[PDB]
């Protein structure tokens, strides 16, 4: 084995938290982000950004 | 070639199970031997040690 | 964030998720948005229950029965794309068009 | 082989039944059972198989006959006095007793040097001559004729030896 | 083929490691012209045929065994007893073998002599180079029980004289022969004398290991109940820790002999208390030292009652715990077992200092405040991340108070609380709950409350707010609805 | 020099012991150390005064006291024994 | 044991022999516990040793 | 009857592609393989290990210097050398050789892209040893395998298949199971053709926009992206082809895909191709590309970067006109 | 980098059958 | 010993699947006599009603099985006959009751008065007069609902037990016009025999039929199984005291010979009749004989009320072993 | 101490005082430091905590869990700045390096 | 139907107190060493669920146990729990053998007796 003590699994010893897998969930998950579709009051981005 | 640069110069192999202490002396084995080195330490230090 | 990085393995150094227990953090994963099905000409979500993992109690039998109902939505929903496509493009995409009959 | 989804899975090779695991592993399985072992417990509370009779009784139902009938035949490392000094000072003079894998080797440094095979050899030279000035001395037993002692004996005394039974040089001085 | 035993070599690879230092030192120009050959073939090989046929002979028991058995008596009866040879028929053998083994030489084979130094020192590299891990051992083992007594006694004025032997060149013996220090202090044979108590001392160790080991791995794991480290190193003369080490590298020889991986559990289930205490990580040129006392604190000795309550605690305590006692008894399942001691046995012994039958507390849930907004807001409160919350102020975050605080018979504990990612509530862990306070680190491993004496010495005796707490948890449903409570007076059915 | 260096470096310890060890490697270490940590330089005088025996470094600072000042004195041998300790330069009775 | 010497109140406080002679002073003034517990009449470990039937041996006879 | 026990897997080469392998199969192994890391260096062996372990794996490992340990240890062995030569040498050819000696239901699966008839002979006297070969050509760059994102085509048995999918899944992301014996060879012979014929045609389009003066390479990239024709060769290659050819006297960086090594994967495609008695020149673009690779090559830049094409496309041309 | 004590091997080039009598064979 | 996870293993099972191993060992009974019970219960649902004859029929006709699906009649899919709404559709009415004693019992941490339920109860009853006219005052739904009272202090001795369960027995028994009851004492001590039968249960007995046979109230020998009513002490519901009795009986039978939790909790259903008692009687006196850890984690997670009832059952376990009253 | 201070005289020896204050600074005032029982509670439940209120923990075979000191090189301050130490505000501060090591 | 008593400042300190983890044990020690319980067969259940939950038990559990056979005179249950005494090798008092030959004496049973009268 690559370790000088042939009776331990891992030759560092690091702490069994060290090796604690990290689980993962995202915002899409919980909640999705529709898109309101442009209006006749802002037909499009550019009379948005102007009316902004 | 980073990877190939940083090699493992910070960790060491961890204690066997019946090691001696970097003083040398142990427990259980090696009795009236041991000396205790809490008086060599600072006095005082700025901030608690994890021990 | 390997601990072979000097600026890693510096106590002070902020690329952990933990503190006092050791320095850097193994292979871990995060999961980034790919804010770009809009950039797509036809775009569209189907919602479906899940099918792969089986209820604690469920039987063979009705487990199979809750994938057959699925499929018989996504055949309706893939024959909806593929009309609303063929109007899309103009051309003929249902060039089978053997099972919509059954 | 096979999972509960019903798809095939990666199966560890059998292990060959010649190995000692394997034996260990088959002696574990079909051998008796530890609550058949025996019927009563000890006079005085305390669970039979202290007693050499009641462990060979036991080994015995197991199957195994052990080789060590009685407490005299088996070693004690307590008796041992010049193994001991010689561990303690330098190091272990059995390495690889303890080895496995080939690791764990308490060896000398094959570099010639301070920490290497001349001076060891040397200091652990040094220990035993100390023990023989024991010896000398007469705190210790004189030891037994040894192979490599009677591989010099003047190349005469060697026939002495062999005519005789000549365990101990006392031995043969009465001879 | 399949059996690749010592007759018929396993073919290896080339540009491999030579096992000598003038082979390391080898031209690659003469290693090419180095010629494949058996391993009879070689000089010294043939001359070990002629050698070994003896051993041969003594087990194939063949008619032509019995005439060559024939020959060598009649050889070996050059003695003029023979009565010897006569009762040592069955062993005449080792006498040929032994006095073979002496009159062997170096020399030119064209001359009178069977091999070279050349060709023996080859035989040695290449018989090296054919062993496996397992033979390396094994000629370890024959080194450490062999040549270490004798090459300890010897000097190395000796040493070298042998490598002359060895070389048996005339011109440097005969230099040897007239350097006035190499022939004065080479016959020492009663100095030599202490070689075979050496070897006996080494050989009685080894010994020990490799006949004493199995037939207590037997006893061990049999019943580990009847047979626990502790009495075997009592009834066998060993030590406790001699005992211990030789079954786990027993099974660990057996694991690496074979080729499945061991099983790390064993270090760990046999040095529990060692494994605490002696197996930390370290780092660079730090010089750790060790703690003797886990905490500062008064001595049992200074009180009659501070006495008397450690006697007492050593009485219900164990003397050495192993994996099948008492404490261990919730290891139920054979997965809980493999899950406790594989991995992350640091964090279930370090969870709590004492030994209990747990190992952790239960957790459960609480139920979500009904929220008025309804579903324009029931999404909420489901996030990414788990959210940890614990209780201060006044009551709550005493050090003192630790394991009153967070225990669940309390009226008034500390109240943690965690929202998981899909807005579930639930109580926390006992880990959990304990990371909130200073840490604690020891542990206990021998005492075991439910062993305590009683009925001897530890014999135990003996406002409204009580009442005002009941009515608080009481329901209050009557609120709504002497006028005592009734069950309902059926009208349908009449 | 470290704040350790006393515990370290006091005689008769492990890690003393290991000093003197790899500073002389054929040292006798029951009589072969030196009590005071004081670090004179007469190393290599030491090696040139030092066949197949121990070797002192501090050999020229050691008083061994002799034993045996009376007894039995046999004209047939001397008064001196073999395997016994080197005097110093200056060392006298 | 631990030990300093003060020297500013000598005529030549950078002599050789006061550091030496001052500790050998003291060494010779320092009493044993042996003799300390002899001479008081009570045994040595007494007056080191916290062992809770010690207070017994500091009262007098009764 | 056997023992519970935690199947055994190896990784033989540890080259620039070999070691990410091993790195993904120890953080995810999750103590189910010790793993086995083989090396003709064992220092390389044991640095890899070492860097794992400080790293953080989630297994054994166990160090290998010689083949006959890692046949009779492995249950699995994965082999990713650097040269078909190497792969020959490992598999067949040496003496302790794997299939040569190979264990009864052992597993055996190479990622090196080797010739069709070395796949073949491999997985046929696996086949008569009695255990079981996988042909599985990789593609994808380190930074791919330390992200976990590589294409496997496996050729061999679907139980097997099958059954190492979960191993595959810890390094490989898209795995194929294109048929057997030498069909994943196949695919990626075909994959490499078309890839030096995209990066050849990449190469010529944006010196076609340089030449008519266009700076906004960039924007081009977008506009080829979102229009009707657009390769991953051309978007992997624009940045460096435009920066190479501003700058004529610029030498293209080192990568590890390089020239030699195209022309290396294609060797085996002209030996694998049929037609040889019609001297088999029915592909003409084909032919350009591997000219203008040959050009490069032997212009003393095989090493570099596959954008390296633009300074040779005339230097092929002057060969062909040599013809 | 870890030694392969080589100093073994070197000890066994000497003649250990001359004073061992067969040492390289089964303990008696 | 860990396979490669080619598929998303789920780490848990369930939500307390790792939470039961925390749970000192007579906690873990005290605990499995309610989640049995559940868990019984929930199983018996959907097959309530139906005969002996019929559930053999459902068995018969449902007879696709691979290795281990599963065996219909724990959980069958068989359409019920009444529609119910709330937990009816999941649990009998008599576990409807059973489940508020729970509650009440969790939130009070010990023994409490019965008006603390008086109330809760009534109300159950007044919301479902005709599961209330058809399981008051039976054998079979006060034994049913009473099994409980033992965990607040799983060892007390039976005398202590009967008093503490005679004020329940009392309420369960009274009648809402105060017209009459068959034997108000014959049902009492009918309970109490059972009672100490599931206190034994719990107490690790070795043999808690018999010694509960030997304790049993006097002239309750057919409640027992004949080889043990050799030896015990002589002397309004719409169904009969004798029916309920014998019910009883058959139950305490399959409870005895009982392999397994499900083992016993299908032999208990195949008898048909009272099914969701009978169940329920089956998987208290189980689960308080063999702990918690060996109840069906697929079934524990199929009861629909197990999230709310598994953390009452925790509460109560470790609640009973210091209430703060006392 | 003064206003905010519970600290009612000098640690270990004060000026002479009389009286009460003498007694409470001899005897009765709260002296949190001591190894052999804490501070003590009225009269009528001191009496029923008397045995409880002895040493500091029964177990005198603890075995020192966590990590090990360093004795080279000896660090003078660990200070360094944490996000999730709530407990930062006292592993601050100097404090005295002396205990059973 | 509660613990005779479980709380605060009630337990040996040795033991650490209160460790609400094992209130079991010490609500089924004191029904074990309950004085007032006279329930020879609550007794012997008694004994068989502390045998079962692993509780250290002395001679004096043992005395109750006997004592409370006496009335009753089950001669056969004090004669069981003298040969469980025998063999886990737990002494009995003066006290414990005097309720057992009390037992087999009022029970008449003078084989018993005798046989009894010649262990101790």
């Amino acid at each position: 084995t690559y370790g000088p003590h042939k009776s331990y699994k891992y030759t560092y010893m690091p702490d069994p938290r060290k090796l604690a897998p990290i689980e993962t969930t995202q915002r899409s998950e919980i909640v999705p982000q529709s898109i309101r579709p442009p209006t006749s009051y802002v037909p499009n981005h550019e009379t948005f950004l102007e009316r902004a | 070639k980073v990877d190939s640069f940083h090699a493992n110069t910070q960790y060491q192999h961890a204690w066997p199970l019946l090691s001696h202490d970097d003083l040398g002396n142990s427990d259980q084995s090696n009795n009236t031997k041991n000396i205790m080195y809490s008086m060599y330490m600072p006095k005082r230090n700025k901030g608690t040690a994890p021990w | 964030w390997s601990p072979r990085d000097p600026s890693i393995f510096h106590e002070t150094s902020t690329r952990k998720f933990q503190d006092h227990l050791y320095e850097g953090e193994p292979l871990f994963m995060q999961l980034r948005q790919c804010p770009w099905r809009t950039q797509a000409k036809v775009s569209e979500r189907w919602e479906m229950d899940e099918v792969a993992i089986r209820y604690p109690v469920e039987r063979h039998s009705a487990h199979e029965l809750r994938f057959v109902q699925a499929r018989e939505q996504l055949l309706q929903r893939s024959f909806d794309l593929l009309t609303k496509l063929e109007k899309h493009y103009g051309e003929r995409l249902l060039l089978d068009r053997a099972l919509l009959e059954e | 082989d096979v999972d509960a989804e019903g798809n095939s899975i990666l199966e560890p090779l059998a292990v060959s039944p010649t190995s000692t695991l394997a034996w260990w592993e088959k002696w574990k399985r079909e051998t008796v059972s530890k609550h058949e072992l025996f019927t009563e417990e000890g006079a005085d509370g305390t669970p039979k198989g202290e007693t050499f009779e009641e462990k060979n009784e036991a080994l015995r139902m197991m199957g195994i006959t052990s080789s060590f009938q009685t407490k005299d035949l088996v070693p004690q490392p307590d008796r041992q006095k010049l193994l001991p000094l010689i561990r303690r000072e330098e190091g272990e003079i059995a390495g690889s007793l303890w080895a496995m894998d080939g690791g764990e080797l308490s060896y000398p440094k094959d570099g010639g040097g301070p920490q290497g095979w001349g001076v060891r050899l040397w200091r652990e030279r040094q220990l035993v001559k100390r023990e023989y000035q024991k010896v000398l001395d007469g705190y210790r037993p004189v030891p037994q004729l040894s192979t490599l002692g009677n591989s010099v004996r003047t190349a005469g005394d060697q026939l002495d030896i062999e005519r005789s039974g000549a365990q101990t040089p006392g031995e043969l001085s009465d001879y | 083929a399949p059996q690749w035993d010592l007759w018929q070599s396993r073919p290896r690879s080339e540009d491999m490691d030579e096992a000598l230092q003038p082979f390391m030192d080898m031209p690659k120009s003469l290693k090419d012209r180095r010629y494949d050959i058996p391993w009879w073939a070689n000089p010294f090989g043939a001359w070990y045929l002629q050698n070994i046929l003896s051993l041969e002979l003594l087990k194939l028991k063949s008619k032509t065994n019995a005439e060559k058995i024939a020959t060598y008596r009649s050889y070996m009866r050059s003695l003029a007893s023979g009565k010897d040879n006569t009762m040592s028929d069955d062993d005449v053998i080792r006498n040929i073998i032994k006095e073979r083994w002496k009159t062997l030489e170096f020399g030119d084979r064209n001359a009178g002599y069977p091999c070279t130094f050349g060709d023996y020192i080859q035989f040695l590299n290449e018989w090296f180079k054919s062993l496996d891990e397992e033979g390396m051992q094994r000629l370890r083992e024959h080194f450490d029980r062999r040549i270490r007594p004798l090459l300890a006694v010897m000097s190395p004025v000796d040493i070298l004289w042998l490598e002359a032997l060895t070389q048996n060149s005339p011109h440097n013996k005969e230099q040897l022969q007239r350097k006035i220090a190499f022939q004065t202090s080479l016959g020492t044979p009663e100095f030599f004398d202490m070689s075979k108590r050496l070897r006996y001392e080494i050989n009685e160790d080894y010994k020990v290991r490799d006949e004493l080991g199995p037939e207590l791995f037997a006893l061990w794991s049999k019943a580990p109940e009847r047979w626990p480290p502790e009495r075997l190193s009592k009834m066998y003369g060993l030590d406790f820790t001699l005992v211990r080490k030789i079954l786990v590298w027993h099974h660990f020889k057996a694991c690496y002999d074979a080729c499945v991986e061991p099983d790390w559990s064993l270090p760990k289930r046999l040095f529990a208390l060692e494994w605490i205490r002696d197996v930390r990580a370290r780092k660079h040129g730090l010089f750790y030292g060790k703690m003797r006392f886990a905490e500062q604190k008064i001595t049992f000795y200074s009180d009659r009652f501070l006495f008397r309550d450690l006697v007492n605690r050593r009485e219900a305590s164990y003397a050495n715990v192993w994996e099948m006692d008492d404490p261990y008894r919730f290891l139920q399942t054979e997965q809980d077992y493999e899950d406790y001691w594989g991995d992350n046995y640091d964090v279930y012994r370090r969870m709590f200092p004492e030994m209990i039958g747990r190992t952790g507390e239960p957790v459960q849930q609480y139920g979500q405040m009904p929220i008025w907004a309804g579903p324009h807001r029931q999404h909420a409160n489901k996030s990414e991340h788990n959210w940890m919350f614990a209780e201060i102020g006044v009551n709550v975050g005493h050090e003192a108070l630790k394991k009153l605080e967070l225990d669940p018979t309390n009226e008034k504990r500390r109240r943690f609380v965690i929202r998981q990612p899909d807005g579930t509530l639930r109580s926390a862990k006992m880990s959990e709950m304990r990371a909130w306070y200073w840490k604690e680190e020891w542990a206990d491993f021998r005492f075991w409350a439910p062993q305590m004496e009683w009925g001897i010495e530890n014999t135990p005796s003996q406002a409204d707010f009580r009442k005002q707490r009941r009515i608080q948890s009481r329901p209050v449903k009557w609120f709504y609805e002497e006028r005592e409570v009734r069950w309902p007076d059926v009208i349908n059915a009449a | 020099v470290p704040r350790i260096y006393y515990a370290w470096m006091r005689p008769g310890s492990f890690t003393r012991r290991r000093f003197e060890k790899m500073r002389n490697p054929f040292v006798d270490l029951e009589t072969g150390t030196s009590l005071y940590f004081r670090d004179t330089r007469d190393s290599a005088e030491a090696i040139a005064h030092a066949m197949d025996n121990a070797i002192d470094l501090y050999n020229e600072y050691r008083i061994v006291p002799d034993l045996y000042p009376e007894g039995f004195q046999w004209k047939h041998k001397l008064n001196t024994e073999y395997n016994q300790w080197r005097s110093n330069t200056w060392l006298t009775p | 044991a631990g030990c300093r010497i003060n020297l500013k109140a000598t005529n030549n406080p950078k002599s050789p022999t006061h550091t030496v002679e001052g500790v050998f002073e003291a060494v010779k003034a320092l009493r044993s516990v042996s003799e300390i517990a002899a001479s008081r009449g009570k045994v040595p470990h007494s007056l080191i040793y916290n062992i809770y039937p010690y207070l017994e041996e500091i009262r007098r006879r009764k | 009857s056997a023992i519970k026990r935690s199947l055994n897997v190896g990784v033989v080469g540890m080259g620039n592609m070999g070691v990410p392998i091993a790195r993904n199969l120890g953080f995810k192994a999750r103590s189910a393989m010790y793993l086995q890391i083989h090396s003709r260096a064992l220092s390389k062996a044991k640095r890899v290990c070492d860097d794992l372990s400080v790293d953080g794996a989630t297994c054994a490992m166990r160090i290998h210097d010689r083949y006959s340990t890692m046949t009779k240890w492995c249950d699995v062995i994965v082999l990713a050398l650097a040269d078909v030569k190497a792969s020959r040498h490992a598999l067949l050819e040496d003496n302790e050789s794997l299939i040569m000696n190979a264990r009864k239901g052992q597993i055996i699966v190479d990622h090196t892209t080797v010739d069709a008839e070395t796949s073949r002979e491999c997985a046929h006297e696996a086949a008569r040893r009695g255990a079981y070969f996988l042909d599985a050509p990789m593609s994808g760059s380190p930074r791919a395998c330390f992200n976990g994102q590589l294409l496997l085509m496996v050729g061999g048995d679907a139980e097997t298949f099958q059954k190492m999918l979960p191993i595959f899944h810890m390094y490989a992301d898209n795995v194929f199971h294109m048929g057997e014996s030498g069909s994943g060879t196949a695919a990626k012979m075909i994959s490499q053709a078309l890839v030096a014929s995209h990066n050849a045609a990449a190469a010529e389009a944006l010196s076609m926009a340089h030449a008519l003066g266009i700076e906004d390479q960039s924007k081009l990239v977008q506009v080829l992206d979102a229009s009707w024709g657009s390769s991953t060769m051309l978007r992997r290659n624009a940045p460096l082809l435009q920066d190479l050819i501003r700058n004529p006297d610029k030498t293209p960086p080192t990568s590890a895909v390089s020239v030699d090594r195209l022309l290396s994967d294609l060797a085996h495609l002209d030996a694998s191709l049929p037609k040889r008695g019609g001297e088999d020149e029915p592909f003409p673009v084909f032919d350009a590309a591997l000219r203008s690779l040959a050009a490069a090559s032997d212009a003393g830049m095989g090493d570099r970067d596959l954008a390296s094409v633009v300074h040779y496309i005339e230097a092929g041309e002057a060969e062909l006109r040599n013809r | 980098e870890a030694e392969k004590h080589h100093d073994l091997h070197m000890f066994y080039t000497l003649a250990w059958w001359k004073l061992g009598e067969g040492i390289f064979g089964v303990d008696e | 010993v860990a396979k490669l996870q080619h598929n998303p293993a789920p780490t848990t099972l369930n939500f307390y699947e790792k939470s039961f191993q925390q749970l000192s060992d007579v906690q873990q009974r005290q605990t499995g006599l309610l989640i049995g019970a559940a868990v019984g219960d929930a199983a018996a649902r959907a097959l309530d009603g139906y005969t002996a004859e019929e559930v053999a029929a459902v068995a018969a006709e449902s007879g696709s099985l691979q290795d281990e699906d599963e065996d219909p009649v724990v959980f069958a899919s068989v359409t019920p006959r009444e529609h119910k709404s709330g937990l009816l559709r999941h649990h009998s009415y008599t576990f409807y009751l059973f489940s508020q004693l729970l509650r009440v019992m969790a939130t009070s941490r010990g023994d409490f008065p019965v008006q603390y339920v008086k109330n809760e109860w009534v109300a159950t009853a007044r919301a479902h007069p005709d599961c209330f006219v058809r399981e008051h005052a039976s054998l079979l739904h006060v034994l049913c609902i009473t099994m409980q009272l033992p965990v607040i202090y799983p060892w007390a001795d039976d005398s202590t037990l009967r008093e503490y369960a005679s004020d329940f027995l009392e309420f369960l028994t009274e009648t809402p016009a105060e017209r009459a009851v068959a034997s108000r004492e014959d049902v009492y001590a009918y309970t109490n025999s059972v009672l100490g039968v599931a206190l034994r249960c719990l107490q690790s007995n070795p043999d808690p039929y018999r010694n509960a046979a030997f304790m049993a109230a006097p002239g309750t020998a057919h409640v027992f199984p004949d080889d043990l009513a050799l030896y015990c002490p002589p002397a309004f519901p719409a169904r009969l005291l004798e029916s309920d009795v014998r019910v009883v009986r058959e139950c305490l039978v399959v409870a005895r010979g009982a392999a397994s939790f499900a083992e016993g909790i299908k032999a208990a259903i195949h008898l048909g009749g009272p099914v969701c008692q009978r169940s329920l009687i089956v998987g208290a006196l189980l689960g308080a004989r063999m702990g918690v850890r060996r109840i069906p984690i697929s079934w524990l997670s199929a009861t629909y009320d197990h999230v709310p009832l598994v953390t009452l059952a925790l509460q109560v376990a470790q609640w009973s072993w210091n209430p703060p009253h006392h | 101490g003064g206003p905010g201070s519970p600290v009612r005289g000098p640690g270990y020896y004060a000026p002479p005082m009389e009286g009460e204050h003498q007694r409470g600074y001899t005897a009765e005032w709260r002296d949190l430091r001591n190894p052999m029982r804490p501070p003590e509670f009225p009269t009528p439940w001191e009496r029923k905590y008397r045995q409880y209120a002895r040493g500091q923990h029964p177990s005198y075979d603890m075995v020192y869990a966590g990590p090990m000191p360093e004795i080279f090189p000896m660090r003078r301050d660990f200070r360094k700045p944490t996000r999730w130490d709530f407990h930062d505000i006292e592993k601050q501060g100097k404090y005295r390096t002396s205990g059973p090591y | 139907m509660h613990p005779r008593l479980s709380g605060q400042g009630v337990f040996p300190r040795y033991g650490g107190g209160w460790m609400h983890q094992f209130g079991h044990v010490y609500a089924l020690q004191q029904e074990l060493l309950n004085a007032e319980a006279n329930n020879w067969f609550r007794a012997m259940e008694l004994w068989h669920t502390a045998r079962h939950e692993g509780v250290a038990m002395n001679v004096s559990h043992y005395t109750n146990i006997l004592r409370q056979c006496v009335p009753p005179t089950a001669w056969e249950a004090s004669l069981m729990v003298l040969k469980q005494m025998r063999r886990e090798n737990i002494r009995p008092d003066v006290v414990g053998v005097g309720c057992a030959l009390a037992a087999c004496a009022d029970a008449n049973r003078s084989e018993e007796v005798e046989k009894v009268f010649s262990c101790f």
